[PDB]
RNA sequence: CUUGGAUUUACUGAAGACUAACUACUGCGAAAGCAUUUACCAAGGACGUUUUCAUUAAUCAAGAACGAAAGUUAGGGGAUCGAAGAUGAUCAGAUACCGUCGUAGUCUUAACCAUAAACUAUGCCGACUAGGGAUCGGUUGUUGUUCUUUUAUUGACGCAAUCGGCACCUUACGAGAAAUCAAAGUCUUUGGGUUCUGGGGGGAGUAUGGUCGCAAGGCUGAAACUUAAAGGAAUUGACGGAAG
């Protein structure tokens, strides 16, 4: 079910992928959500997460590796990280 | 030629029903085909039913049941005599016997 | 005689005539 | 320690006895299956490489899992030189006369 | 006011066990088997020694003390027939006309879910 | 072009050794030379080093493992055990 | 039965027949205008819909889709057209 | 030779005060001796005994209750909970063909940590009125029956103790709870928990 | 195998398989096949439709996918049964039936093999010809019935229709050598479309050649020669270590 919502988002709202971007996002105070891969490093999650916390932004965790978030995305590449910026036709942040 | 319609078994719109074991010589028998009876016995014969009634501790005590289903293929059920040799007519008849 | 049993005796012939051909190759 | 892993543990480099640091169980892809435990006698069965049972303190220790590098012998030398390098950094006893050619 | 042990009758095609335990099971008081009592393998499983093993167990269980029995038939089970032998019932028969008294009476054959291969092969065990 | 018809990797035997001993040795040599996925950084840059040493080469990770496979079959039975008894009723 | 009116059959039996097996097939559906509670507004709806329609004053819905006839919620009553 | 039962010390069982009939019956062990004590050997049985006994009426006949002892005081023996399932018989009788057997388990903790798995079965049941030779369900009416009698079940157990569940289970509440629940869903008969196993102590 | 405590009994644990009863003249799938729960992944028939496209279709040499069991190669697992083998009986002999063990195998992962009485011994598509009751899925109309909950928009059940199935019962207009068949009918009153196969029995699914396969083997496949029958269904009798 998270996929297809994750498929209408991708589609029609509004996200950024990569680490760099999420903090960026995160810094500007941009973002609605942080959906943080099940492989990613401990170190950067947590350093994400402590963005998060400092943000006051929500985290999803994905139970698949950054193989799985990328094909979720529809993109033939990996995805570690990604934020929501916008939930368009989605209710991802009404819903995690 | 053909004997039966139904092959001697009970498979129709079906491809592979997987067996059952004969009770009397472990025999692999297709489920359709098996002969099954199903039996409900008292555990203790009507002339010690007494014995034990009067030898209970419990006034007005059941006794329990044994509830058996047993399986045979054709050759354990014809030479136990579950099923008989029928003539050619009477082979069409599918209603259960009138004893019981 | 039987005929699966037939069959297997004419598998064991041609074994030995593929035996005896590949003697000489 | 062997008292602390339940039943149908596997385990590897266990102790016969508590502190040798290691005994059983050591060479690639072997293990030791923890049996059963005796609490009263302070005591665990464990089942060898070999097959054997053995009874060992249940204060020895052991390392859960399996040792790494298994399936080694499933492919063949194919050669001398093989063999050769094999036993060269093992010791001197390759390759071997046999004792009726002498 | 009695004591209760269990009597594990246990009625197979080939001998009968009479098998006295207490209230837990794991405590045996007296077993006697059909082919304890006679000579002949073909009856150690007769209706008669099942009968004359259970008075015996009768009356060795009645100098021990124990007064009342619930009774466990059981047959042979598993992959094999769920039938009880015929002794069974005579040793129960018998066990009742002992003046040892009999309470709760049950099946405890072991049924399994489905199986683990029966022997005798495809074909069954022909004659 | 395809070069071989059935030797692949064991082509560089020649004739020599028997054919089964040439297949033997094909089938644990295209898994001692094959890539796998890194459990990691989900990049496809395992590689052997010696015999039970399998290393990444983009996140550096060495791991241990099987003699011609990253992992044996003892091992993923072990993985899996000790993954259901803890994420699961005993948490 | 070998004299028949096949060009004329008695229409109790020709209407328990099949839709496509009548003398002409026809179907068996039809539009119905179904005026909820709340307001009055018509608004046609198919009789076998597989829409959630809901009607424009009111955000409410009509009839759920089902295997066959749609069904009308409560408060909602309809009439044949 | 011996008669090792000259040796025998009787013991009595005692059960939780949910039972009426305390007084479960007598055990014997080997007596207590300078090298193994009578008390070691004894504790840690497990005694099978009806409910029906349990509670003088026959109204549970089909149900019997394992004891598991834990403590010894004297010459009694203090049991808890052990166990319940059916009697083979019963649920014979139970298994007939034509109609509909729904099964279910659970693995649930109590509210004092008793790590259950508790089995519950029914049957389709066939109306009074009914004609047709075969009362049968349909899958997805057998997979919601289902998951309500596991949600039940779950329910009806983590909310209490073992010995409240144990009260419950003697005038089947739980049985006749989901009966009541999934009367909108199919009609059942014979609706039981037919078996509770303690896993860890 | 057993006074070295067997068998039996209770508790506990570990291994692999397997899913009893429910289970049926019942379901699904192209077939082989598929039966513990739940979750996830992608499929499917039927039904309903006053939605959409408009001949896109039917059968198919060549060429492909799948294909029970057994079998082959290598790991894993290897509880139970168990080819081979070993053993105790029976017998004139039994290296057979019966008993006790038992290796491959049985299970699984990567690949192979492509055969079965793989059967409904009945190719696939289409039209028509005769009555009946059951049953599964869907849909549409309706109860002196029980039930949600106390009632409805609960569900179950009951009565009718219908489409699709798995089948069944009676008759024989009709077919057939008959057994029998609602198709095996609409075939000398011979023509709806199309694929495959057979031409007396053996020799023979053999030899040879080709091709696939690691192998076992698979597919394709003669001739010389030989022979007056072989065979199908039914009738009367005779016989049976079959029943009455
Ligand atoms: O006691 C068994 C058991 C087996 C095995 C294994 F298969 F790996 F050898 N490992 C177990 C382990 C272990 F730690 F993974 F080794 C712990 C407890 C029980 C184990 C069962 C089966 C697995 C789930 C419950 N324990
Ligand atoms: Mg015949
Ligand atoms: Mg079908
Ligand atoms: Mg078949
Ligand atoms: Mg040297
Ligand atoms: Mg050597
Ligand atoms: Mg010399
Ligand atoms: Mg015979
Ligand atoms: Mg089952
Ligand atoms: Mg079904
Ligand atoms: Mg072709
Ligand atoms: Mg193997
Ligand atoms: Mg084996
Ligand atoms: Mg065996
Ligand atoms: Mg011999
Ligand atoms: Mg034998
Ligand atoms: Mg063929
Ligand atoms: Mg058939
Ligand atoms: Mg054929
Ligand atoms: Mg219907
Ligand atoms: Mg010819
Ligand atoms: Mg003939
Ligand atoms: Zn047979
Ligand atoms: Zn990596």
């Amino acid at each position: 079910n998270i996929n297809s919502k994750l498929a209408l988002t991708i589609k029609s709202g509004k996200y950024t992928l990569g680490y760099k971007s999420v903090v960026k996002s995160l810094r500007t105070g941009k973002a609605k959500l942080v959906i943080i891969a099940a492989n990613t490093p401990v170190l950067r999650k947590s350093e994400l997460e402590y963005y998060a916390m400092l943000s006051k932004t929500p985290v999803y965790y994905f139970q698949g590796g950054n193989n799985e978030l990328g094909t979720v995305c529809g993109k033939l590449f990996r995805v570690g990280t990604l934020s929501i910026l916008d939930a368009g036709d989605s209710d991802i942040l009404s819903s995690i | 030629p053909k004997k039966r319609a139904s092959n001697g078994r009970n498979k129709k719109g079906r491809g592979h029903v997987k067996p059952v074991r004969c009770l009397n010589c472990a025999r692999c028998v297709p489920k359709d085909k098996a002969i099954k009876r199903v039996t409900i016995r008292n555990m203790v014969e009507a002339a010690a039913v007494r014995d034990l009634s009067e030898a209970s501790v419990y006034a007005e005590y059941a006794l329990p049941k044994l509830y058996n289903k047993l399986h045979y293929c054709v050759s354990c059920a014809i030479h136990a005599r579950i099923v008989r040799v029928r003539s050619r007519t009477d082979r069409k008849i599918r209603t259960p016997p009138q004893r019981k | 005689m039987r005929d699966k049993w037939r069959k297997k005796r004419v598998r064991r012939l041609k074994r030995k005539r593929r035996k005896v051909r590949a003697r000489s190759k | 320690p062997l008292g602390a892993c339940p039943e149908g543990t596997i385990v590897s480099n266990v102790e016969e006895k508590v502190g040798d640091r290691g005994a059983l169980g050591r060479t690639s892809g072997n293990y030791v299956i923890i049996i059963g435990h005796n609490p009263d006698e302070n005591k665990t069965r464990v089942k060898l490489p070999s097959g054997a049972k053995k009874i060992i303190s249940s204060d020895a220790r052991g390392v859960i899992g399996v040792v790494a590098g298994g399936g080694r012998i499933d492919k063949p030398l194919l050669k001398a030189g093989r063999a050769f390098h094999k036993y060269k950094v093992k010791r001197n006893s390759w390759p071997k006369t046999r004792g009726v050619a002498m | 006011s009695q004591v209760f042990g269990v009597a594990r009758i246990f009625a197979s095609f080939n001998d009968t066990f009479v098998h006295v335990t207490d209230l837990s099971g794991k405590e045996t008081i007296a077993r006697v088997t059909g082919g304890m009592k006679v000579k002949a393998d073909r009856d150690e499983s007769s209706p008669y020694a099942a009968m004359l093993a259970a008075q015996d167990v009768a009356a060795k269980c009645k100098e021990v003390g124990i007064t009342a029995v619930h009774i466990k038939l059981r047959a042979t089970g598993g992959t094999k027939t769920k039938t009880p032998g015929p002794g069974g019932q005579s040793a129960l028969r018998a066990l009742a006309r002992s003046g040892l008294r009999i309470g709760r009476i049950e099946d405890v054959t072991p049924v399994p879910s489905d199986s683990t291969r029966r022997k005798g092969g495809r074909r069954g065990r022909r004659l | 072009t395809k070069r071989t018809k059935k030797v692949g990797i064991t082509g560089k035997f020649g004739v020599r050794y028997g054919s089964s001993l040439r297949r033997q040795t094909k089938k644990l040599e295209v898994q001692q030379h094959a890539k796998y996925d890194c459990s990691f950084c989900g990049k496809r840059t395992v590689q052997r080093g010696a015999t039970g040493i399998w290393n990444c080469k983009s996140c550096k990770k060495t791991v241990a493992g099987g003699a011609y496979t990253v992992s044996t079959a003892a091992a993923a039975t072990v993985r899996s055990t000790i993954r259901r008894l803890r994420e699961l009723a005993e948490a | 039965v070998l004299v028949q009116d096949l060009l004329h059959p008695s229409p109790a039996t020709e209407a328990k027949q099949h839709k496509l097996k009548t003398l002409v097939q026809q179907p068996r559906s039809f539009f119905m205008d179904v005026k909820c509670q709340g307001c009055l507004n018509i608004t046609t709806v198919f009789s076998h819909a597989q829409t959630a329609v809901t009607c424009d004053s009111c955000s409410t819905v009509l009839c759920t889709p089902t295997g066959g006839k749609a069904k009308l919620t409560e408060g909602c009553s309809f009439r044949r057209k | 030779v011996v008669d090792p039962f000259t040796r025998k010390d009787w013991f009595d069982i005692k059960a939780p005060t949910t039972f009426e009939n305390r007084n479960v019956g007598k055990t014997l062990i080997n007596r207590s001796t300078g090298l193994k004590n009578a008390a070691d050997g004894l504790k840690g049985r497990v005694f099978e005994v009806c409910l029906a006994d349990l509670q003088g009426s026959e109204d549970h006949s089909y149900r019997k209750i394992k004891l598991r002892v834990d403590e010894v005081q004297g010459k009694n023996l203090l049991t808890n909970f052990h166990g319940l399932d059916f009697t083979s018989d019963k649920l014979r009788s139970l298994v007939r063909k034509w109609q509909s057997l729904v099964e279910a388990n659970v693995t649930v903790k109590t509210s004092d940590d008793y790590v259950l798995r508790v089995f519950a079965i029914a049957f389709t049941k066939r109306q009074p009125n009914q004609i047709k030779k075969t009362t049968y369900a349909q899958s997805s009416k057998l997979r919601e029956v289902r998951k309500k009698m596991i949600e039940i079940m779950q329910r009806e157990v983590s909310n209490c103790t073992l010995a409240q569940l144990t009260s419950k289970l003697i005038p089947e509440v739980i049985g006749r709870e989901i009966e009541k629940s999934t009367q909108t869903i199919f009609p059942l008969q014979n609706v039981h928990i037919r078996k509770v196993k303690l896993l860890k102590q």
